[PDB]
C-alpha cells in the first residue's frame, strides 16, 4: 500500500477487527515496504535505520500528497500520529499487530531479542532515532521547496512518547469535529423551516426523514467507536503506572487536543440529545 | 532561492594542496549536507565525500580517505574541502551539492557552478545512446543488488559547461521544473531513465546514483550521452 493514500474518511475506523479497540485507516495504509523485507552492531544501527528511514520517507511523502500538497496543521498531525505508530512497532507496543505487522515483529526479534531486556534496547533505539525519522518524513515536504520553508511542523511535539491509545484518541477527536458540520449541513438544508406553519418537516417529509436515518448511522458508530476507544484507555492507564501528566480520564485527551471543546455538547451529541437534532430530526 | 557560490580557479603544483570554498546565499548552512563531486574532462562524475549532518562524522570515498578533508566556518555561511598531495590526473572540476531535505538521502539538490583545478565504476550504464526528435530513448543503469538493489536510485543531466541538475530520485519522482516527459522505474537490479518525445534539449551526459551498502558511499555510473 506504498503507492498512495485513500481520500480522508473514505474509511472509518475498524473496531471488528481488534474487539478491543478501534482502527483508523491511517495506521493500516502506514508504509512499512522496506521493513518486511529485510531477510553485529552493524545489523541494527546502520541497516534498520536506512530501512526505516525509507519508509517514513516515503510515509511522510504521501501524506503530503493525501493533504493536497496543504503545508498546514492537519498535514503536520497526520505527521504525528504516523511517526508515533512507527515506534510503538518498534517498541513492540502496536496495538494492531496483525499480518503484515507480525512479519515486522519478527524481524525486530532477530535483531534485538526476545526477553524484557530486548523491549529496553528497543525502546533506547527509538529514544536515540526518533529524531532522524522525523527529519525522514519531512523530506518531501523539505526538498520541495527549497527557499521559502519553515518548520510548521515541530519536532519534540512528535517525538515526545506517549501511549498509542492516547494519539488515536487525538486523531479521532480530530475526525469528530471534521465531520460533525457535515453531517449537520446536510440534515440543515433537507430539514430547515417549518412544513405547515408549526409542525416540523421531519414528521412527514421522506426527503428530510432520510437524512435523519444517514445521520442515526454515523453517530452510532462515533458512540460506539468513543466507548471503545475510551474503555482501551481505561485498561492502558490502568496498567501503566505513569502519570503521563494531568490525563485521567479519555475526556481529557479531547479538551487538550480541540479548541473550545464542549464536552457537554459531545455527550449530548454522541447521545442524540442535542439541541440541533431534536430540532431537525424529532417531531415528538 | 538559495545559491551556491563557489572560490575562483586555482592551478597547483603536483603534491600541493588546494582548498575550495563553497557558500550558501539564502538558507542556514546549519541545516544542509554538503557533499562534493569532482569530474575530469575526460572521465564522468565521480562522489569524494560529504559531512552526514544527522550524525556528523563525515564520510569519504574508499582511495580518497587520506587526502580529502572538509572544515566549516558558520560565520562565512561557507563549507571548504582541501586535497592533498595533487596527482596529475586529479585534473578535474570540483562541486559541492546537497540534497536539501535529506538524511540519509543523496538526491542532490542545489549545486555549485563548478571550480576548475589545474595541476572504473560499481554502476554500469550503456556506452552511448541516439536518437531523434519526437521518440521513445531508454537508458539503462545496471549494478548489484547492494547499491541498487535495495536503495533508491537518482538520475542526472549534466551539461558539460554548467553543473548537473537533479532529474530522477527515489527512482520513480520528478522535481517540479523537470518536464512531464522524464520518467523513471526500477525493478530487480536495474533502474531504467525514459524520455518521451526526444526534443533538442536533450544535449547532455546522464547518470544514475545510488547508495551502496557495501562500500558505505555514493556512487556513480560510467554515464551515456544522447544526440
Amino acid at each position: 500500500n506504498c503507492n498512495y493514500k485513500r481520500k480522508r474518511r473514505e474509511r472509518d475506523w475498524d473496531c471488528n477487527t481488534k474487539k478491543d479497540v478501534c482502527i483508523p485507516d491511517r495506521r493500516y495504509q502506514l508504509c512499512m515496504k522496506e521493513l518486511t523485507n529485510l531477510v553485529d552492531i552493524t545489523f541494527r544501527k546502520l541497516y534498520l535505520k536506512r530501512k526505516l528511514i525509507y519508509d517514513a520517507a516515503v510515509e511522510g511523502d504521501l501524506l503530503l500528497k493525501l493533504n493536497n500538497y496543504r503545508y498546514n496543521k492537519d498535514f503536520c498531525k497526520d505527521i504525528r500520529w504516523s511517526l508515533g505508530d512507527f515506534g510503538d512497532i518498534i517498541m513492540g507496543t502496536d496495538m494492531e499487530g496483525i499480518g503484515y505487522s507480525k512479519v515486522v515483529e519478527n524481524n525486530l526479534r532477530s535483531i534485538f531479542g526476545t526477553d524484557e531486556k530486548a523491549q529496553q534496547r528497543r525502546k533506547q533505539w527509538w529514544n536515540e532515532s526518533k529524531a532522524q525519522i522525523w527529519t525522514a518524513m519531512m523530506y518531501s515536504v523539505k526538498k520541495r521547496l527549497k527557499g521559502n520553508f519553515i518548520w510548521i511542523c515541530k519536532l519534540n511535539v512528535a517525538v515526545n512518547i506517549e501511549p498509542q491509545i492516547y494519539r488515536w484518541i487525538r486523531e479521532w477527536g480530530r475526525d469528530y469535529v471534521s465531520e460533525l458540520p457535515t453531517e449537520v449541513q446536510k440534515l440543515k438544508e433537507k430539514c430547515d423551516g417549518k412544513i405547515n406553519y408549526t409542525d416540523k418537516k421531519v414528521c412527514k417529509v421522506p426527503p428530510c426523514q432520510n437524512a435523519c436515518k444517514s445521520y442515526d448511522q454515523w453517530i452510532t458508530r462515533k458512540k460506539n467507536q468513543w466507548d471503545v476507544l475510551s474503555n482501551k484507555f481505561i485498561s492502558v492507564k490502568n496498567a501503566e503506572k505513569v502519570q503521563t501528566a494531568g490525563i485521567v480520564t479519555p475526556y481529557d485527551i479531547l479538551k487538550q487536543e480541540l479548541d473550545e471543546f464542549n464536552e457537554v455538547a459531545f455527550e449530548n451529541e454522541i447521545n442524540k440529545r442535542d439541541g440541533a437534532y431534536i430540532e431537525l430530526c424529532v417531531c415528538s | 532561492q538559495v545559491q551556491l557560490v563557489q572560490s575562483g580557479a586555482e592551478v597547483k603544483k603536483p603534491g600541493a594542496s588546494v582548498k575550495v570554498s563553497c557558500k550558501v546565499s539564502g538558507y542556514t548552512l546549519t541545516e544542509l549536507s554538503m557533499h562534493w563531486v569532482r569530474q575530469a574532462p575526460g572521465k564522468g562524475l565521480e562522489w569524494m565525500g560529504g559531512f552526514d549532518r544527522e550524525d556528523g562524522e563525515s564520510i569519504y570515498a574508499q582511495k580518497f580517505q587520506g587526502r580529502v578533508t572538509l572544515t566549516e566556518d558558520t560565520s562565512t555561511d561557507s563549507v571548504y574541502m582541501e586535497l592533498s598531495n595533487l596527482r596529475s590526473d586529479d585534473t578535474a572540476v570540483y562541486f559541492c551539492a546537497t540534497d536539501f531535505g535529506g538524511s540519509y538521502f543523496y538526491a542532490f539538490d542545489i549545486w555549485g557552478q563548478g571550480t576548475m583545478v589545474t595541476v572504473q565504476s560499481v554502476l554500469t550504464q550503456s556506452p552511448s545512446a541516439s536518437g531523434t526528435p519526437g521518440q521513445r530513448v531508454t537508458i539503462s543503469c545496471s549494478g548489484s543488488s547492494s547499491n541498487i538493489g535495495r536503495n533508491p536510485v537518482n538520475w542526472f543531466q549534466h551539461l558539460p559547461g554548467t553543473a548537473p541538475q537533479l532529474l530522477i530520485y527515489s527512482n520513480d519522482q520528478r522535481p517540479s521544473g523537470v518536464p512531464d516527459r522524464f520518467s523513471g522505474s526500477k525493478s530487480g537490479t536495474s533502474a531504467s531513465l525514459a524520455i518521451s518525445g526526444l526534443q533538442s534539449e536533450d544535449e547532455a551526459d546522464y547518470y544514475c546514483e545510488a547508495w551502496d551498502d557495501s562500500l558505505n558511499g555514493v556512487v556513480f555510473g560510467g554515464g551515456t550521452k544522447l544526440t
